[PDB]
């Protein structure tokens, strides 16, 4: 497996006008699953993450924005990044996305890392468009070798033992850490738990508690929850993506949290920036925007 | 202090849709310590 080859392939893209696919071989393909879940098995499901590093949210299959968020982030490995999920669904070309960042995960596997979102689900992105563009482009069973690898992504990252960061947000049964490093990989993604609420529970300033959450899976939870959080495991921030924000990143309870959401101008149906949040070795957090014209 | 700060607002890098990936319309701004 030529890594530096396909990293070369899915770059030439780079200069070209949007829309124009890279191809790889689906032997190549394969390789980038097998040898990433390799990767991703071998360190912790929580990883505990050192500053600088740049934090991505959802980019869901908008590959020429992944590259125009590398053209201002810089490219791997001239900036350490960590992806909060949704990698695949919804865009046009899922599939050099999560090439693109496998690939980069296979390169540098201590300086770039990848979260589960809840699109690395193959309930969920079976009817949201990987599927749909697996099989077109390649076939079913080239997405089925996906959804092995999504099963052993890691869910969860703490960054200097200050920023806790998954894709989704907080749970009801997260009281200890212990019992995120207790969940065994590969497994799918329950309709309901812990693992459910860290893909996919969203923050409600109306709510007091833990409430209903109306996507109709998970929980919302209020700025007492977070504040709550953050000072049981003596945290400053949460950082979390899943939900399309104008700004690209917005802040949430005094700014204790924060949701990050990374493809501008999402299906082309939304009013939205992406913002990447760089975290420099004092741990001092900016967000870089990519906004469109 | 080991401590979460947030720095200042940030230029954003401006981009045509239609332009690759390549051709940035505005660099965006970038962060300093
Ligand atoms: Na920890």
């Amino acid at each position: 497996l030529n890594i530096d080859s396909i990293i070369q392939r899915l770059l030439e893209v780079r200069g070209s006008k949007p829309g124009k696919n890279v191809q790889l071989q689906e032997n190549e393909i394969r390789g980038l699953c097998l040898k990433s879940r390799e990767i991703f098995l071998s360190q912790p499901i929580l990883l505990e993450l050192e500053a600088p590093l740049k934090i991505c949210g959802d980019i869901h299959g908008q590959y020429y924005d992944l590259l125009r968020l590398f053209e201002y982030g810089g490219f791997p490995p001239e900036s350490n990044y960590l992806f909060l999920g949704d990698y695949v669904d919804r865009g046009k070309q899922s599939l050099e996305t999560i090439c693109l960042l496998l690939a980069y995960k296979i390169k540098y596997p201590e300086n770039f890392f990848l979260l589960r979102g809840n699109h690395e689900c193959a309930s969920i992105n079976r009817i949201y468009g990987f599927y749909d563009e697996c099989k077109r482009r390649y076939n079913i069973k080239l997405w089925k070798t996906f959804t092995d690898c999504f099963n052993c992504l890691p869910i969860a990252a703490i960054v200097d033992e200050k920023i806790f960061c998954c894709h989704g947000g907080l749970s009801p049964d997260l009281q200890s850490m212990e019992q995120i490093r207790r969940i065994m990989r590969p497994t799918d993604v329950p309709d309901q738990g812990l693992l459910c609420d860290l893909l996919w529970s969203d923050p409600d300033k109306d709510v007091l508690g833990w409430g209903e959450n109306d996507r109709g899976v998970s929980f919302t939870f209020g700025a007492e929850v977070v504040a709550k959080f953050l000072h049981k495991h003596d945290l400053d921030l949460i950082c979390r993506a899943h939900q399309v924000v104008e700004d690209g990143y917005e802040f949430f309870a005094k700014r204790q949290l924060v949701t990050l959401f990374s493809a501008p101008n999402y299906c082309g149906e939304f009013d939205n920036a992406g913002a990447m949040m760089s975290v420099d070795e004092t741990l001092m957090c900016s967000f870089q925007i990519l906004k469109p014209a | 202090r080991r401590r979460v700060s947030f720095g200042g607002h940030l230029r954003p890098e401006l981009f045509d849709e239609n332009l690759p990936p390549n051709m940035p319309l505005k660099r965006g701004e970038a962060p300093t310590k």
